[PDB]
RNA sequence: AUAAAU
């Protein structure tokens, strides 16, 4: 059941629909409507009275909301935070210093210009400069999020990272660890970091990861990763 | 009677001394540049001279402000729709009507609109406002509000395009002014919903707009009719 | 231990601080005057003149 | 009080 823009909702007026990406509420007629083209995914709990939904989309474009897993590059540092770019020719992101285990005002991090980290959205407003914190609270008691070594990133569609993050039953975590022991982080703004012992590995598991993000298909991952990691031993 | 009402740019108004004879006592009237005039040197046959001398074409208005007498007349030269209005620049003190620009964390910026007269009328700076020639201001996150100076979430008082009417506590550098909302007749005065994309909206409480159309509610930082 | 000194000194502080305070508003009102020195010094008989 | 305002 795809869902265009400006498609009629079957949900009655007096009745709330939670907001979901994809999803709209015009402030000035108060409407709700889709803006996004896609599968809509709406969750239903207890026998009456809550919703929510969302539209699955196909869009490569990252825009920062609340409690989004994000992967940016700090380009340059201010005079209490870190510039950080979660993507290319996109508005800048504010990290706190503070924004650290064990922080301190007298002990700035150590982090330079050109480092990866992982980070989570706080506050993100459309009209705001958008920030992002090291630690998150909402995971556990340890964020798990410190700025990436080495390694290799890789640019991934919002969908295909939305899925790699959130979706068990995506095969693509499991057929890379058939061929290869890996530590992966996901972002939510399209961005993915692979790290193995050898090089080889890393370039290998970029390539099916790329061939993946190309591909869309469960069938093809499955056999991709085999004549990529047999090409590598030809190669090497 | 003796300067005329009525001078053209470069016409000779009044010396730089004056003295009349009056109940047996000489009273000095002390000849002060104003608006509309400029004191200048002229020198006739070798002879050097300080006087007076219109920049505009006006009438003519005098006006005193402040043994043996002491006297103080301010000589100045009044234009006489289209309003110009140079000589009006934002100083300390004056009520300035503001366009919020962006917003940052730790400030505001904004750009001057208008400027409040002295005893409501308003003097309106007419610029570009998509160039960058008009006159840009900073409103500081402590000069935001008296209550929690400290602590102040600047998106909940703010919006971009809202307009917000402050006080200038100091010129600052060239490129930004200094503006407090402290006080209760200041605050954010128009402003519509969602950006500027929603309807009209009222303040009520000092902390809180409403707009009674839509029943949206924003939180904004309200000033007192 | 030395508190009574400190006491004491706050005692021998607080005198000056009085003395300043009396002397101030004297200070502000010669300035007109001042003014007033200069119209004396030019001629009245100039004045006719220019 | 072990290195402060790119």
């Amino acid at each position: 059941t795809f869902i265009f823009p400006g498609d009629s909702f079957p949900v009655d007026p007096t009745t709330p629909v939670k907001l979901g990406p994809g999803i709209y509420c015009d402030p000035n007629t108060q409407e709700i409507r889709p803006v996004n083209t896609g599968v809509l995914h709406v969750s239903a709990k207890g026998k009456s009275g809550v919703q929510t939904a969302y539209i699955d989309y196909s869009s490569k474009r990252y825009i920062p909301s609340v409690n989004d897993f994000v992967i940016g590059v700090i380009i340059g540092t201010f005079s209490d935070s870190y510039k950080v770019s979660l993507q290319n020719f996109s508005s800048s992101v504010s990290l706190s210093y503070m924004a650290f285990p064990n922080a301190s005002k007298k002990n700035r991090p150590t982090l330079q210009v050109g480092d990866l980290v992982y980070a989570r959205v706080c506050t993100a407003e459309k009209e705001l400069e958008a920030e992002i914190e090291c630690f998150d609270s909402t995971t556990g008691r340890d964020a798990g999020f410190g700025i990436l070594e080495d390694g290799m990133i890789i640019d991934v569609n919002l969908n295909f990272a939305r899925q790699l993050l959130f979706n068990n039953d995506f095969p693509l975590l499991k057929v890379l660890a058939a061929h290869t022991k890996f530590e992966v982080a996901i972002g939510l703004n399209g961005k993915i970091w692979v790290k193995c012992e050898e090089l080889s590995n890393t370039l290998a598991c970029y390539r099916t990861i790329m061939e993946c993000c190309q591909k869309n298909d469960t069938a093809a991952f499955k056999d991709i990763a085999k004549r990529q990691f047999k090409e590598i031993l030809t190669v090497k | 009677f003796q300067f005329p009402e009525i001078a053209y740019p470069g016409k000779l108004i009044c010396p730089q001394y004056g003295t009349e004879n009056k109940d047996g006592e000489d009273i000095i009237f002390n000849y002060v540049p104003g608006p509309g005039t400029k004191l200048i040197q002229y020198e006739h046959n070798g002879r050097t001279l300080e006087a007076i001398t219109a920049t505009l074409v006006g009438t003519v208005r005098c006006e005193e402000e402040k043994r043996r007498t002491v006297k103080n007349i301010l000589v100045s030269v009044l234009p006489g729709a289209n309003n110009d209005f140079a000589n009006n620049l934002p100083k300390e003190g004056d009520i300035v009507l503001t366009r919020v620009t962006r917003l940052s964390l730790q400030r505001a910026n904004v750009e001057i609109l208008a400027v409040e007269d002295k005893p409501a009328t308003f003097s309106v700076s007419q610029a570009s406002s998509d160039l960058g020639e008009t006159f840009r201001g900073i409103i500081r996150s402590q000069d935001v509000r008296s209550t929690d100076r400290d602590r102040v979430k600047v998106i909940e008082c703010f919006k971009p395009g809202d307009i917000v009417r402050a006080q200038v506590l100091s010129l600052g550098d060239g490129t930004n002014y200094y503006l407090t909302t402290a006080r209760n007749d200041l605050g954010v005065v128009f402003a519509r919903a969602a950006n500027g994309a929603g309807g009209l909206m009222y303040a009520t409480d000092w902390q809180m707009m409403t707009s009674p159309v839509t029943g949206a509610t924003e939180k904004r930082k309200c000033a007192k009719p | 231990q030395n508190a009574k000194l400190l006491a004491n000194l706050i005692r021998d502080a607080l005198r000056n601080i009085k003395n300043t305070n009396e002397e101030a508003t004297p200070i502000p009102s010669s300035e007109t005057k001042a003014d007033g020195i200069l119209l004396e010094t030019i001629s009245v008989p100039q004045i006719r003149d220019v």
